[PDB]
């Protein structure tokens, strides 16, 4: 379904530039003021992008939104293309202009490192007679034992992400978390099968953001 | 004077002379014009690294033949195929589907339906079980019956999807007996065999005897304007054949008309084939498509869609009367 | 020049007009 207008203000949308305009790709938390959290796999190729905050459709402009470029991005020293399994799969791009955190475009929170979901932990999947504006949907955890077994996704699946279900669109859609109050995010959309997701057995894995906090820290400390 | 024929048919090599490779018992079964021009149409769309790679990726290299060629010589090579005579039947359909209003580039729409003539049909995504089968029932149509089912499964999130038909009903004009066909067995492997209608006919006839490809050539032809040429290789010296057609050494023999009275024996065919380029198109240099760098701003400007899969058909059949050959090709594009 | 096809090979359809390489296909094992 779709989500209410803003009903996560730290929600982002990666665009690229394409003629005259900007083309969503991926999602992306905010963390703060001068930085947004995404896919590595997002900030692949060499496009130029900027990223717009407080923002539900990509083709319509609510005045509640806002536009900024990126002055560089950084992605994990580690993250390679072709081994996305390796994990590894987390940019942190800084944006040229800060922001103000308006009642409608607030920071994110990140879950405590070390710290692991537990199975059928609720969570959800926002992004972007229907066309194009920010939706979500209930993704529900998969505990790491069995993304592991072989009879879901094998070796592939790491201690360093998150199975939830068990996709396509928002490329990079964060995946937000009820850990008993909490509600930060635990995961940003990491890879998903290759039927899509209409295959059992195989859910969409995200990427354990925990598993790269004190990471996230030597880095936006780094300038 | 128009041509890039000899590309096409050096891609109809480098293709098929993979899945030559990956297996050697199997019957291998295709059909390069309705691929390659699949591709072809899609390359009006592609852009960078992305456009080259699924164009020279079959041969059909840029430093020496501009795309306008490629893309002219080709709505001239489908409007030329499209329009044969009455003892012949050649006929091949483009048609791409996606949403309603859809974020076409404009330049785009105008190209594929003027380059090749192809149809716009904005088809609902939503409920796939109104797509896979709306689709499938546009080749069939065409295909004569064929292929009334060229797709099973899709993507719900498939943001757009490309397909293309082939049906030919060719006729020897020296046609084979329907009595001379006696029950042979088909000397298939060192042990097994089947047993098939094997046609017979004694007389003159194109075959020949070459080294190079070192295989007996049969050039029997059809009414209309065609030729169904054969390659019989030697005993056990088979690989030489499929590691040794080229257009070159071919372009010969299809102005070898001089003939030489013989005997031959061919057996009644009807195979099926069916496959997924998703691979061998990457090894043959094509997953660029296939992967996070999908360039397709021509195609659309929304946002950006991908390459899914592709989904290739063909459908052979031989008898004294003659050969009734039919196939297509789908493809699948969904975001990033 | 007596030729008989009864074992696995390679056949090719064409155009005559453009010389089209309409299908393509080797039989091993009908």
């Amino acid at each position: 379904t779709e989500a209410q207008r803003n009903s996560w203000p730290s929600q982002i949308s990666l665009q690229y530039r394409s003629g005259s305009s900007w083309a969503h790709t991926c999602g992306g938390t905010l963390i703060r003021q001068n930085w947004v959290m995404t896919a590595a796999h997002c900030v692949d190729r060499e496009l130029t992008f900027r990223v717009v905050v407080g923002e539900h459709n990509l083709n319509q402009n609510d005045g509640t939104e806002q536009y900024v470029g990126v002055q560089k991005i950084v992605v994990h020293p580690y993250w390679n293309t072709d081994d996305v399994a390796a994990g590894y799969d987390i940019a942190l791009l800084r944006l040229a202009q800060s922001v103000t955190l308006n009642s409608y475009v607030q920071l994110g929170v990140l879950p405590r490192a070390g710290t692991i979901l537990a199975n059928n932990s609720p969570c959800y999947i926002t992004g972007w007679q229907l066309a194009q504006t920010l939706q979500q949907a209930y993704l529900p955890t998969v505990d790491y034992a069995i993304c592991s077994s072989s009879s879901y996704w094998g070796s592939t699946v790491k201690n360093s992400m998150v199975c939830a279900g068990g996709c396509q669109g928002d490329s990079g859609g964060p995946l937000h978390c009820l850990v008993n109050g909490q509600y930060a995010v635990h995961g940003v959309t990491s890879f998903v099968s290759r039927l899509g997701c209409n295959v059992t057995r195989k859910p969409t894995v995200f990427t354990r953001v925990s598993a790269y906090i004190s990471w996230i820290n030597n880095v936006i400390a780094s300038n | 004077f128009n041509k890039i024929t000899p590309n096409l048919a050096e891609f109809a090599f480098s293709l098929y002379r993979q899945l030559a490779h990956q297996s050697n018992s199997t019957n291998i079964l295709f059909s390069p014009v309705s691929i390659a021009a699949a591709f072809a149409m899609l390359s009006l769309g592609a852009k960078g690294d992305t456009h080259d790679e699924i164009l020279e990726g079959l041969n059909f290299n840029l430093t020496e033949i501009p795309e306008a060629q490629i893309h002219e010589g080709f709505q001239e090579l489908l409007h030329t195929l499209n329009q044969p005579d009455s003892q012949l039947q050649l006929t091949t359909g483009n048609g791409l589907f996606l949403s309603e209003g859809l974020k076409l580039v404009d330049k785009f729409l105008e190209d594929v339906k003027k380059l090749y003539h192809s149809e716009a049909f904005t088809v609902n995504f939503g409920d796939t079980e109104e797509a896979k089968k709306q689709i499938n029932d546009y080749v069939e149509k065409g295909t004569q019956g064929k292929i009334v089912d060229l797709v099973k499964e899709l993507d719900r999130d498939t943001v757009f999807a490309l397909v293309n038909y082939i049906f030919f009903k060719g006729k020897w004009e020296r046609p084979f007996e329907v009595k001379d066909t006696e029950e042979e067995d088909f000397h298939v492997d060192q042990v097994t065999t089947v047993k098939v209608p094997m046609m017979k006919r004694l007389g003159m006839f194109n075959i020949q005897h070459s080294k190079k490809l070192s295989s007996w050539v049969l050039l029997m032809k059809y009414l209309g304007n065609a030729t169904a040429i054969f390659f019989l290789p030697d005993e056990g010296k088979l690989q030489h054949l499929e590691n040794e057609l080229t257009h070159d050494i071919i372009t010969k023999f299809l102005e070898n008309e001089d003939r030489r009275s013989a005997s031959l024996h061919l057996p009644k065919l009807s195979i099926t084939g069916t496959y997924d380029l998703k691979s061998v198109l990457g090894q043959l240099g094509i997953t660029k498509v296939f992967s996070n760098g999908a360039d397709l701003s021509g195609v659309t400007e929304e946002a950006p869609l991908k390459l899914s899969k592709a989904v290739h058909k063909a459908v052979l059949t031989i008898d004294e009367k003659g050969t009734e050959a039919a196939g297509a090709m789908f493809l699948e594009a969904i975001p990033m | 020049p007596e030729v008989k096809f009864n074992k696995p090979f390679v056949f090719l359809i064409i155009e005559q007009n453009t010389k089209a390489p309409l299908f393509m296909g080797r039989v091993v094992n009908p």
